[PDB]
C-alpha cells in the first residue's frame, strides 16, 4: 500500500523506491547509455561491455564475483537496448548488501584486463549466432540499418570483423564518456527506501555529471536485402512516425492495436485483424502479419511486418498494406477501435503486472523525465485519443517517405520504391 | 512509455553471463504455428530455448 | 526492517471451497488489477488407451473453434474484444485451461470457462480440418530436437506403461479418431470433483464461488456408468533408445532414474541436489572454471556446449536426470563428468554446497511466484497433485531441515547404483555402450 | 630495522648476482625462472612487445650455449640494468591461487 | 575428463584393451588367439620354475 | 515424426517378477540385482580359492 | 661436490678394514650424507631464493 | 599441504573414515587367510586346517 | 608424405629416434642415458655366450 518514492539526487542521480512483503528484493541499475551511442570508430562495444559483467575489478576478484553471487543464491543480469542499458541484480532480502556492493563495482569501477577482455572475444559469436537462430531478430536489425544515416542505425550485435579487435582501452574509454552519473538511474523494489539513501550515497562519490551525448539519427529511406534458399521469405516496411509523448505515438499504438500487432487466442486464426482477414483471403493459409512500432526518444518507426511463402510475399505485403490504405480513406468504425483500446489497457497491465517488466518500465521512465507516470493515468492518455488522430496518423504512414528490409528467397518480395 | 512492454517493437537482449537473453515483444511469435510450416533454425551452436525460469517440480 | 521472519508471512492465503457437485474454487486475493481465472483439470495423457490416444489433445486444438452457445469466431471475437488472452495446454497427466483479462471483465470471462467445459461444439468438418493441422504440426515439430529426446526417455522409461505414450498421439492414429470417440471421451473423462476452479490477482473469492455456482454446477458429479479409473504403481524398466542421423550437427542425449512420486518429502532434498548439479550453456560468460562443478567441467577443455539437470515428478513415479547437447568427439567425457558428479553427490558432500543449493532453491520456488499466472498454474496443479496449497513457509521451514547427511541418503537411496533409463538422438556413437553407463553408476573405491 | 645496513644487504646481492651466471649470457633473472603451471599462466598475459623480448632473450642465450661462448663484456646485464617484469603478473596468478584454494577449503 | 586419457601408459592400456573397437558379432575362434597370449605367460612362469634345479 | 516411434515388446526376455505392468520395481530391484551380485561373489570366492 | 666427495669418502672407508680411524670416519660420512640431501640443500636453496629477491 | 587443512576436510574425511575400515578390515583379514597366519587362525570359530 | 610417416613399425622409430624434437643446447652428459642402452645391448649379447658354457 504505497506509491513508490522517487528521488532526485544533488550529484544528478535518479533514485526511487517500492516497498513490498515479496521475499526477493530486486534492484536494478539503468544508465541512459546504449548501442546508439557508439560511433564507426568503437562500434560494436556494447555487445562486449554487457558481458563483462563477471570480469575482475578493482575491488573485488571475479572468483567472488561469481562464486558471491552463486553463493548467495541470487543473480546478476544485464538488459541492453539501444537506448537505455540496465543493470539488475535479484536476491533475497537478507543479502542485498553482498551483491548490491557487487553492482557499486561493477559500474563504477570495472577495470579491464586485457586478457579477460581477449579471453571472452570469440564468445561474441556465439551470442551473435544463438541471437540471430530466431528470425525476427535478423530482419529487425537490418531494418535499423536500413532506416537510419546515423545514431540508431548502430547494431546491437558486435559486426563480425569486429569481434577480435574490440580493445580494454575503447571498453575505458566508453565507461567514463558514458556511465556519467547524472545519466544513471536506481530502481530498487523490496528494498526499503532508507537503506537505498545509504547505498546510492555510496555511488555519489563517483564520477562527475554530463555524459558525452552526441548523434541526433537522422532518417533515412533505403533498403536492405539478403536472398537466402529459405522458402519462408520474412520482411518488413516501415515509414517515420512521430515518439514520443505525443498523443500522436498514442495514436500509433492505437493503430497497430487495430491492425491487431498480436494474437490473444492460442492455435486461433485471427479472425479480428485486419491484416490476417485479408492476407488469408488474398493467399494460401501459411503466413503472420502484424504492425510494429518502436519509439526512440529522438525518433519512432511504425510499419507492417510478414513472414511468408516466398512465391507469396509480393501478393502478402501489397495486401497488407493496402488495409492501411484503406485506414487512410477514413473507414474505421468507432467499435473495433474501442476493441483496440482495450486491448492496449490490458495488454500494458499484462505486461506491467510481472515485477520484473514493471521494474523494466519504471527504470525506463526514470530517464526520460523521472516523474513516474501511473498506469490509470496512462489509461487516461489512450482514453484521450480520437479517431481522427488515428486516421492522422495512418495517413502519415501512407504519405511518408518508406525503407524496407527483406530476407528469404526474394524472388517475388517487391522492391521498397514500389511497395 | 518508450518500455518495449509500453510499446511492442523491437527486442531487448537481457544477455548476460547468469542468464539468457529471452525476453522482447512482439516482433511476432508463435501465432506463426497455426498457419503451415514455422519450421525455426536448428542447430547453429544453438541454445535449448525457454529458460527454465518456471522452474517446477 | 523487511525479513523472512515477516516477509514471508504477508503473501495471502487462497481460499478453498468446494461446490455441491464437488467442483473446488480456489482464489488468491492479491490487491491486483488483472486475474488469470483458468480450469485445471486432472485429465492427462496417460489415461488413454491405444485406441484413443489423441483425444485429449485433439480437443486442445479445437476447444475455442466452436461451442454450443456460438460459433467460435463469435468466441474469438469475444476474447479479443475484451483484451483477453485466452490460454491452455496439455500434459502427460494434466490438462488446463486459462483466461487472461482485467478483474473488471472478470465474470464475463468466467461463464465461457463453463461453455468451454460443458459443451463444446464439435462440428465434424471442424474435425475434418483440425486433422490436418495436426498432420502438418506433426512435422513441424519434427523440427526440434530436444522434445524429441524426452520422448524417447519416457517411452525408454515405461514402454508398456500408459504413462509413456506422447501427448500428441500417434501419427497413424490420429486420422482414425471420430465424433463419438471425442464425446465417449469428454463424458468419461470431463467432470467434478476431478475439475479445479482457480484464479488469483484481483479476484474477491467469494464473488468468484457465486459466479461459479451459476455455471460450473451444471457439471455431472456421480460418475455416468459410475465409472472409477484405475491407477497403478507402474514399472520404472532400465531400457535404452538410441536413435541416429549422423549428418545432425550435435549429438543430444538425456539421461534419467526412477524418482520419488508426486507426493514425497524426498523430492525436496533432490532438488536440492539438482541445484548442486548446476545448469550451463556456452553463450554465459560465467563459464571457465567458475560455477556448478558439471558446468564447471562443461568449460575447462570445453566439454558440454549446453545442459540442464530435471526431475519430471509424476503421481506415481517420476525421473530425476540430466540432458546435454554434445560434440561428436566429447559424448563420453560430457558423460564421465555427469556421472562423477552424482557419484560425488552419493557421498562427500559438504555442507556448504548444500547450502548453496538450498539457496538456489529457495530464489528458484521464490522467484517461479511472480506474476498471476504462475500462482494460478500453481493453484492448478497443486490442488490436484497434493491438494491443499503449499504455502511457502512450509517449503523454507521444510528445506531448513535438509542436511548433507540427509542429501547424501537420499541420493545414495534414489541414484546410486540403479539401472537407468537413457536416450539419445544422434549422430550418437561415442556414447557408451549400456554396460559401460550402468558401471558409471558407481564407485568401486567406496 | 634495516636501513643503511640495507645498503649492505645490497653489496652481497650484488656479488650473489655476479656468482650467478646468467647475466654473463644476458639473461634477467625473470626470464631464468622455472615454469611452473602458475608461471606459464603469468607468461600468457605478458604484453606482446614484453613477450617477443623474453623470447629472444632466451633463445639466444641457448644458442650460445651449445658454443659455450659468453656474451661479450659489455654486452653482460647490470645488476641496477634489470627489469622484473614477470613479478606483477607472477603475484597476480599466485594471489588468484591463493584466493581460490582460501575459498575451497571453506 | 577420465584419466585413463591423460597419463600414458593408462593412455596405452586405453588402446590395446578397455576402449578399442571390435566387431560385434566375433565369435569363439578369435578367442584363441588372446589364448596364445595367455599361454606364453604360463610357458615363461611355470618354465621359470624348472630352470632353478635343471 | 516424432511420436510415431514407441518399443516394441520385450515382455518375452523380461524377469518374471516384474512382468507386470503394475506392481512397483522399487522393492523387486534388490533381489534382482541381489541374485546376480550373489553370483559374481561367488565366483570371486572360488577364483580366490 | 660436497656431497660427491662425501661419496668418495663412503667408498673409500668401505673399501677398508673395520678400525677406529674408518669407522668414525664412516658415522661423520654417513650422517653428512643424509644432513646434506635433508636439511642443508633445502635451506640454501631458500637463502638463494632471498639473495635475488623472490 | 597446508591448504588441505579446513573444515570441509575434515567433513570429508569423516565421510570417507567407514570406508577405511572396510578396505582396512579387507586388507587385514585378506593378509591373514592368505598366509594361515597360526596365531590369528585359531581364534576363529572353526577355521583348524593347520594342526 | 614419406615412407617413414606411413608405416606403423616406422613411425616409432620416426618419433623415437629420428624426428623427435631436443634442446639445441645439450651437453655430454646426456650422451649418458644412450650409453646405458647399449651398455645393456652389451651387458646381455656378450653374456649370453657365457651362458653357453657356464
Ligand atoms: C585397498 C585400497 C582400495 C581403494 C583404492 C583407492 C585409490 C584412490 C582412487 O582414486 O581409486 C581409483 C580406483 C577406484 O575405482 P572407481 O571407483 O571405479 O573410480 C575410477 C574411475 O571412475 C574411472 O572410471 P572408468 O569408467 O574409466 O573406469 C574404467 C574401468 C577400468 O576397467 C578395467 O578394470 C580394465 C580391466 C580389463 C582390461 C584387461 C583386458 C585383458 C585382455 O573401471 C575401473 O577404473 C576399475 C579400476 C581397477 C584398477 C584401478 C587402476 C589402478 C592400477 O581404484 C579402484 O579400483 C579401487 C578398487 C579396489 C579393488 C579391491 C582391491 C583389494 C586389494
Ligand atoms: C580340436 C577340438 C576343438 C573343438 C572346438 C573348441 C572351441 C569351440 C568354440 O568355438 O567355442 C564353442 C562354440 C560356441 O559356438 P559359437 O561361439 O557360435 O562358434 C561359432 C560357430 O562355429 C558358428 O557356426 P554355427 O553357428 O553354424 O554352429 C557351429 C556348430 C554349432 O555348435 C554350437 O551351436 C555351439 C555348441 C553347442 C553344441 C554343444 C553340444 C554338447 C557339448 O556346429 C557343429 O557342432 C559342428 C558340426 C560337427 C560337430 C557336430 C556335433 C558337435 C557338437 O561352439 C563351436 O564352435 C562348435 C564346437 C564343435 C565341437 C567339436 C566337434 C568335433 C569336430
Ligand atoms: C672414469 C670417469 C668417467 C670419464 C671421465 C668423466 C666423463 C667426461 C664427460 O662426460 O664430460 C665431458 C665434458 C665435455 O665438455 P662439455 O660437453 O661441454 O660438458 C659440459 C661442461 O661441463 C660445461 O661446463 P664448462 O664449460 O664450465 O667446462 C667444465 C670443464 C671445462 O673443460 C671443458 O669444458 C672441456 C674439456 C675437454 C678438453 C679436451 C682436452 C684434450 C682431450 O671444467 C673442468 O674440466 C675442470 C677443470 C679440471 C680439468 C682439467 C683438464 C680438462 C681437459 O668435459 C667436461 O666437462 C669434464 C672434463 C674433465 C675430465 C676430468 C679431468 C680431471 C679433473
Ligand atoms: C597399520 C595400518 C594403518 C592403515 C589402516 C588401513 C588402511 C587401508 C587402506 C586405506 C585406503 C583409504 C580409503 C579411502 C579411499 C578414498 C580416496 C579418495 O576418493 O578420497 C579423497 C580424499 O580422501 C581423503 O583425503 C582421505 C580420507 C581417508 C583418510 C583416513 C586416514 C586415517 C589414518 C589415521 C591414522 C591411524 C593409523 C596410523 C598408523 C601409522 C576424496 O575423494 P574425492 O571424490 O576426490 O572428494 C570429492 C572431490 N573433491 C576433492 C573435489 C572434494
Ligand atoms: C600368497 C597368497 C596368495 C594370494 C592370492 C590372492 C588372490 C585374490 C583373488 C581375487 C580375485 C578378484 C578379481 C577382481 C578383479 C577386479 O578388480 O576387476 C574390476 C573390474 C571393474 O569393472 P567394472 O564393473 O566396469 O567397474 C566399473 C565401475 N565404475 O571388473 C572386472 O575386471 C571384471 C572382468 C574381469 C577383467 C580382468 C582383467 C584383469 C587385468 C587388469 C589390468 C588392468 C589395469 C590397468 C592399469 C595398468 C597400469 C600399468
Ligand atoms: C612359448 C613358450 C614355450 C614353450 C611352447 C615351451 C615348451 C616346452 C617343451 C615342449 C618342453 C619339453 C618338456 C617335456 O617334454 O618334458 C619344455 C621344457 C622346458 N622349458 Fe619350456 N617352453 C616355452 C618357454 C619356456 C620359458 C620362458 C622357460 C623359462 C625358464 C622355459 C623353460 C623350460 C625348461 C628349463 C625345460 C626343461 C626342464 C624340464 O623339461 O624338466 N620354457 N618347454
Ligand atoms: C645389466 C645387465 C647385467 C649385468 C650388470 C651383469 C653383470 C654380471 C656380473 C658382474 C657378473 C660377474 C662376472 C665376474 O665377476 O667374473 C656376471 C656374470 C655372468 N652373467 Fe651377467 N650381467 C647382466 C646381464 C646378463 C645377461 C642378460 C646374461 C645372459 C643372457 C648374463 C649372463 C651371465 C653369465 C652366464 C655369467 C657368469 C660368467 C662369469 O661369472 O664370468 N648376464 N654378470
Amino acid at each position: 500500500p504505497q506509491d513508490l518514492e522517487f528521488t532526485k539526487l544533488p550529484n544528478g542521480l535518479v533514485i526511487a523506491s517500492l516497498e513490498n512483503y515479496s521475499p526477493v528484493s530486486r534492484i536494478g541499475l539503468f544508465i541512459k547509455a546504449g548501442s546508439r551511442y557508439e560511433d564507426f570508430s568503437n562500434l560494436g562495444t556494447t555487445h562486449l561491455l554487457r558481458l563483462t559483467s563477471s570480469l575482475t575489478t578493482k575491488g573485488a576478484s571475479s572468483f567472488k564475483i561469481t562464486r558471491g553471487i552463486e553463493a548467495v543464491g541470487g543473480k546478476l543480469s544485464v538488459t541492453a537496448t539501444r537506448e537505455n542499458m540496465a543493470y539488475t541484480v535479484e536476491c533475497l532480502r537478507g543479502d542485498v548488501d553482498i551483491l548490491m556492493e557487487f553492482l557499486l563495482n561493477v559500474t563504477t569501477a570495472p577495470e579491464f584486463r586485457r586478457w579477460e577482455v581477449a579471453d571472452l572475444q570469440p564468445q561474441l559469436k556465439i551470442d551473435k549466432a544463438v541471437a540471430f537462430q530466431n528470425p525476427q531478430t535478423h530482419v529487425i536489425e537490418n531494418l535499423h540499418a536500413a532506416a537510419y544515416r546515423n545514431a540508431l542505425a548502430n547494431p546491437l550485435y558486435c559486426p563480425d570483423y569486429r569481434i577480435g579487435k574490440v580493445t580494454s582501452e575503447e571498453l575505458h574509454y566508453f565507461v567514463q564518456n558514458h556511465f556519467t552519473s547524472a545519466r544513471m538511474a536506481l530502481i530498487g523494489l523490496g528494498v526499503s527506501h532508507p537503506v537505498l539513501k545509504q547505498v546510492a550515497e555510496q555511488f555519489l562519490n563517483m564520477r562527475g555529471g554530463l555524459g558525452l551525448s552526441g548523434a541526433k539519427a537522422n532518417y533515412r529511406g533505403g533498403e536492405i536485402r539478403e536472398q537466402n534458399g529459405d522458402s519462408l521469405v520474412h520482411a518488413a516496411f516501415v515509414a517515420e512516425s512521430a515518439v514520443a509523448g505525443s498523443a500522436e505515438a498514442n495514436a500509433f499504438s492505437v493503430l497497430q492495436h487495430v491492425l491487431g500487432a498480436g494474437p490473444h487466442v492460442k492455435r486461433g486464426s485471427n479472425t479480428t485483424s485486419h491484416l490476417h482477414q485479408a492476407v488469408a483471403k488474398a493467399t494460401q493459409q501459411p503466413f503472420d502479419v502484424s504492425a510494429f512500432n518502436a519509439s526512440y526518444s529522438d525518433s519512432g518507426l511504425f510499419g507492417i511486418y510478414t513472414i511468408s511463402q516466398a512465391t507469396a510475399a509480393g501478393d502478402v505485403i501489397k495486401a497488407a498494406y493496402n488495409q492501411v490504405k484503406t485506414i487512410a480513406q477514413g473507414n474505421l468504425s468507432n467499435t473495433d477501435v474501442q476493441a483496440a483500446k482495450n486491448k492496449l489497457k490490458a495488454g500494458y497491465l499484462m505486461s506491467v503486472e510481472s515485477s520484473e517488466c514493471f521494474l523494466e518500465e519504471v527504470g525506463s521512465q526514470a530517464l526520460v523525465a523521472g516523474s513516474y507516470m501511473p498506469p490509470s493515468t496512462v489509461l487516461q492518455q489512450i482514453d484521450s485519443v480520437a479517431n481522427a488522430d488515428i486516421i492522422n496518423a495512418a495517413k502519415k504512414f501512407v504519405s511518408g517517405q518508406k525503407s524496407m528490409a527483406a530476407s528469404g528467397n526474394l524472388g517475388h518480395t517487391p522492391f521498397v520504391d514500389e511497395l | 512509455m518508450l518500455s518495449v512492454a509500453s510499446r511492442s517493437g523491437p527486442f531487448a537482449p537481457v544477455l548476460s553471463a547468469t542468464s539468457r537473453g529471452v525476453a522482447g515483444a512482439l516482433r511476432p511469435l508463435v501465432q506463426a504455428t497455426v498457419p503451415a510450416t514455422p519450421e525455426q533454425p536448428v542447430l547453429d551452436l544453438k541454445r535449448p530455448f525457454l529458460s527454465r525460469e518456471s522452474l517446477s517440480g | 526492517t523487511a525479513t523472512f521472519a515477516q516477509a514471508l508471512q504477508f503473501v495471502p492465503e487462497t481460499q478453498v471451497s468446494l461446490l455441491d457437485n464437488g467442483l473446488r474454487v480456489a482464489s488468491e486475493q492479491s490487491s491486483q488489477p488483472t486475474c488469470t481465472v483458468g480450469v485445471w483439470i486432472d485429465v492427462g495423457s496417460r489415461f488413454e488407451t491405444e485406441k484413443n490416444n489423441g483425444a485429449g489433445y485433439f480437443l486442445e486444438h479445437l476447444a475455442f473453434k466452436g461451442t454450443k452457445n456460438r460459433p467460435g469466431s463469435a468466441l474469438e471475437k469475444e476474447v479479443e474484444s475484451m483484451g483477453a488472452h485466452l490460454n491452455a495446454y496439455s500434459t502427460r497427466e494434466h490438462t488446463a485451461y486459462y483466461i487472461k483479462a482485467l478483474s473488471k471483465d472478470l465474470p464475463k470471462a468466467v461463464e465461457l470457462l463453463g461453455d468451454i467445459v460443458q459443451n463444446c461444439s464439435l462440428e465434424d468438418s471442424q474435425i475434418e480440418k483440425e486433422r490436418d493441422v495436426i498432420l502438418r504440426e506433426m512435422q513441424e515439430n519434427d523440427a526440434s530436437m530436444r522434445d524429441v529426446v524426452f520422448n524417447y526417455l519416457h517411452a525408454t522409461a515405461f514402454q508398456g506403461t500408459p504413462l509413456a505414450q506422447a501427448v500428441e498421439g500417434p501419427s497413424e492414429n490420429v486420422r482414425k479418431l471420430s465424433r463419438a470417440d471425442l464425446t465417449e471421451y469428454l463424458s468419461t473423462h470431463y467432470k467434478a470433483p476431478r475439475m479445479v476452479l482457480a484464479a488469483a490477482g484481483g479476484v474477491e473469492h467469494q464473488q468468484l464461488l457465486d459466479l461459479a455456482q451459476k455455471h460450473l454446477g451444471g457439471i455431472p458429479w456421480t460418475y455416468a456408468e459410475d465409472a472409477v479409473p484405475t491407477l497403478t504403481p507402474c514399472r520404472f524398466t532400465g531400457s535404452e533408445i538410441r536413435h541416429r542421423d549422423d549428418a545432425l550437427p550435435f549429438a543430444h542425449v538425456a539421461i534419467a532414474v526412477e524418482g520419488p512420486g508426486w507426493a514425497s518429502p524426498d523430492n525436496v532434498a533432490l532438488q536440492v541436489a539438482n541445484a548442486i548439479i548446476g545448469h550451463y550453456d556456452c553463450t554465459y560468460g560465467g563459464g571457465v572454471h567458475l560455477s556448478s562443478p558439471l558446468a564447471s567441467g562443461a568449460v575447462a577443455n570445453k566439454l558440454c556446449q549446453s545442459f540442464q539437470t530435471f526431475s519430471i515428478c509424476y503421481a506415481e513415479t517420476g525421473l530425476l536426470g540430466a540432458h546435454f547437447v554434445c560434440d561428436r568427439m566429447k559424448i563420453d567425457d560430457m558423460m564421465f563428468v555427469l556421472q562423477g558428479q552424482w557419484m560425488r553427490l552419493c557421498t562427500s558432500a559438504t555442507e556448504s554446497e548444500v547450502a548453496r543449493g538450498k539457496n538456489i532453491l529457495r530464489n528458484a520456488l521464490v522467484s517461479h511466484l511472480d506474476g498471476t499466472t504462475p500462482v494460478c498454474e500453481d493453484i492448478g496443479r497443486s490442488l490436484l497433485t497434493y491438494g491443499r496449497r503449499i504455502p511457502l513457509a512450509e517449503w523454507e521451514s521444510r528445506i531448513a531441515e535438509v542436511d548433507a547427511s540427509v542429501v547424501r541418503e537420499i541420493c545414495s537411496k534414489y541414484i546410486y547404483d540403479q539401472c537407468p533409463a537413457v536416450a539419445g538422438y544422434g549422430p550418437i556413437e561415442q556414447l557408451p555402450d549400456y554396460n559401460r553407463i550402468r558401471s558409471g553408476m558407481f564407485w568401486l573405491r567406496f | 630495522a634495516v636501513s643503511a645496513s640495507g645498503k649492505w644487504l645490497d653489496g652481497i646481492r650484488k656479488w650473489y648476482y655476479n656468482a650467478a651466471g646468467f647475466n654473463k649470457l644476458g639473461l634477467m633473472r625473470d626470464d631464468t625462472i622455472y615454469e611452473d603451471e602458475d608461471v606459464k599462466e603469468a607468461i600468457r598475459r605478458l604484453p606482446e612487445n614484453l613477450y617477443n623480448d623474453r623470447m629472444f632473450r632466451i633463445k639466444r642465450a641457448l644458442d650460445l650455449n651449445l658454443k659455450h661462448q659468453i656474451l661479450p663484456k659489455e654486452q653482460w646485464t647490470k645488476y641496477e640494468e634489470e627489469n622484473f617484469y614477470l613479478e606483477p603478473y607472477l603475484k597476480e596468478v599466485i594471489r588468484e591461487r591463493k584466493e581460490r584454494e582460501e575459498w575451497a577449503k571453506k | 575428463t577420465p584419466m585413463r586419457k591423460t597419463n600414458p601408459l593408462m593412455k596405452l592400456i586405453n588402446h590395446s584393451f578397455i576402449d578399442l573397437p571390435t566387431p560385434s558379432n566375433i565369435s569363439a575362434w578369435w578367442n584363441f588367439g588372446s589364448l596364445l597370449g595367455a599361454c606364453l605367460i604360463l610357458q615363461i612362469t611355470t618354465g621359470l620354475f624348472l630352470a632353478m634345479h635343471y | 515424426s516424432h511420436t510415431d516411434i514407441k518399443v516394441p515388446d520385450f515382455s518375452e526376455y523380461r524377469r518374471l517378477e516384474v512382468l507386470d505392468s503394475t506392481k512397483s520395481s522399487r522393492e523387486s530391484s534388490e533381489a534382482r540385482k541381489g541374485f546376480s551380485y550373489l553370483v559374481t561373489g561367488v565366483t570371486t570366492v572360488g577364483v580366490a580359492y | 661436490w660436497l656431497l660427491a666427495a662425501d661419496l668418495l669418502i663412503l667408498t673409500w672407508i668401505g673399501g677398508q678394514p673395520v678400525s677406529y680411524p674408518f669407522t668414525i670416519i664412516g658415522q661423520v660420512a654417513s650422517v653428512l650424507y643424509f644432513t646434506t640431501i635433508l636439511i642443508l640443500m633445502p635451506t640454501i636453496s631458500l637463502i638463494e631464493n632471498k639473495m635475488l629477491k623472490w | 599441504v597446508t591448504r588441505f587443512l579446513g573444515p570441509r576436510y575434515r567433513e570429508l574425511v569423516k565421510n570417507w573414515v567407514p570406508t577405511a575400515y572396510t578396505w582396512g578390515a579387507v586388507g587385514a583379514v585378506g593378509l591373514v587367510w592368505a598366509t594361515d597366519w597360526r596365531l590369528i587362525l585359531d581364534w576363529v570359530p572353526y577355521i583348524n586346517g593347520k594342526f
